[PDB]
């Protein structure tokens, strides 16, 4: 992440991200309504990180300073630069709405009244089937890559190494390379939590309560399309154990 | 420090996710309880060993049945929850839950946790369930389903209050190391 969002998404809450004097100007439905937009924003921002530190600590590290059999740093992270693509330009959509919704003057003061119109375009359309084609695979490939992750630890010295040293530092905690697997599985479902408590404080205005119950339907059937296409890939299975499923 | 994985699984309204944010968080949720909860690595000293214990919730996963048990793999301990303010989570352990937990994690401990027992003296809670023939469930209810289950062990708590969460997690800690 960049400095200028991580402070901008530092505070545990959008009612504590603002400057008290303007907290104090809105009515309660208001902030309940925006601190559940700020944990949407403030997730894809967490969320586009560990695919960053997934391409450019892991993979490039990986490549750059290991000698490991071609195609195989592909399937430790498979789909990794499509899923960077779509998320950062989400979230490129989503700081875009928060940076013209602040007050002139101010770096951190702002409401976002419009949600629903930008989650129905994420969420619907081409990029809806880009989605849908990248977790299918993603998540059919998803085993796949934490057994080929523990065959190199176990049996790479210097793959072994390399992990422990770009893992060492206490910002790495949570962000091993299984771990990052996991965090992208589940991003996905996170979307319906989110949106249906954005939409329980967004009744205010007919339109908005109207867009967001529609993107609530349209990561919905994104989730079903993407549960329905899933199949576990294994190495070395064979073709009589796949058309005897 | 050893590193083990826990996941916790249960139904949408059993409390689950409020669970994880208690434990994980070093100042309760004052202002603004998360609807989430990504991952954490808790640093945990039970018995004299140390232990990274890596957290993880399936809360937003139990309507997709080929999503969800890509959660289950490595896992050292399963906490099963249920809430104790919903006699109807209960119900659904033993044969939903605890088939699925016992096929894609066998052999990995399962502690049955009863969450929110703080409603079990909460009159709204008993007027609300007293409509549906219903009242909270009982201690030896948990007990039982637990015993039933095959669970390592049976435990409760309050979110709310912190009451019995961090004994939870000690436990938890206790079984992955088995
Ligand atoms: N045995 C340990 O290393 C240990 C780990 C964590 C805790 N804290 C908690 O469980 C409470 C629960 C609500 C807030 O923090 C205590 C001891």
């Amino acid at each position: 992440s960049m400095e200028m969002d991580e402070k901008d998404f530092a505070a545990d809450s959008w009612s504590l991200a603002v400057d008290s004097s303007f907290l104090q100007q809105h009515k309660k439905e208001v902030m309940k309504q925006q601190d559940v937009i700020y944990e949407l924003i403030q997730t894809e921002l967490h969320h586009v990180r560990t695919l960053k530190i997934m391409t450019r600590l892991f993979r490039t590290g990986m490549l750059e300073e290991l000698h490991l059999e071609p195609g195989v740093v592909q399937g430790l992270f498979p789909c990794v630069d499509e899923l960077s693509d779509i998320h950062t330009r989400f979230l490129s959509q989503l700081l875009e709405r928060r940076r013209q919704a602040l007050c002139p003057g101010s770096t951190r003061n702002f409401v976002i009244h419009r949600l629903g119109d930008l989650l129905i375009s994420q969420f619907s359309g081409p990029s809806a089937e880009q989605m849908c084609k990248t977790y299918s695979e993603f998540c059919s490939r998803h085993s796949k890559a934490l057994k080929l992750y523990k065959e190199l630890y176990a049996r790479d010295k210097r793959f072994q190494q390399f992990i422990r040293k770009v893992t060492r530092p206490a910002v790495l905690k949570r962000h091993g390379v299984q771990e990052c697997i996991l965090l992208v599985t589940q991003r996905i479902t996170k979307y319906p939590l989110l949106i249906s408590r954005i939409l329980q404080h967004s009744h205010g205005i007919e339109e908005e309560r109207q867009d967001l119950t529609t993107a609530l339907g349209l990561v919905k059937e994104l989730l079903s399309n993407v549960d329905e296409g899933i199949y576990q890939l294994e190495k070395g299975a064979r073709l009589q154990e796949i058309y005897n499923r | 420090a050893i590193r083990k994985k826990l996941v916790i699984v249960g139904d949408g309204a059993c409390g689950k996710t409020c669970l994880l944010i208690v434990f994980s968080k070093d100042q309760f949720p004052e202002v603004y309880v998360p609807t989430v909860f990504e991952n954490y690595v808790a640093d945990i000293e039970v018995d004299g060993k140390q232990v990274e214990l890596a957290l993880w919730d399936t809360a937003g996963q139990e309507d997709y049945d080929r999503l969800r048990p890509l959660s289950y793999p490595d896992t050292d301990v399963i906490l099963m929850c249920f809430s104790i303010d919903s006699p109807d989570s209960l119900e659904n352990i033993p044969e939903k839950w605890t088939p699925e937990v016992k096929h894609f994690c066998p052999n990995v401990p399962i502690i049955l946790v009863g969450n929110k027992k703080d409603l079990r003296n909460d009159e709204h809670t008993r007027r609300e369930l007293a409509k549906m023939k219903q009242e909270p469930v009982k201690p030896e209810e948990g007990r039982d389903m637990a015993n039933r289950i095959g669970a390592f062990g049976y435990m409760e708590c309050s979110a709310k209050t912190k009451d019995g969460v961090r004994e939870v997690f000690e436990m938890a800690t206790r079984a992955a190391l088995q």
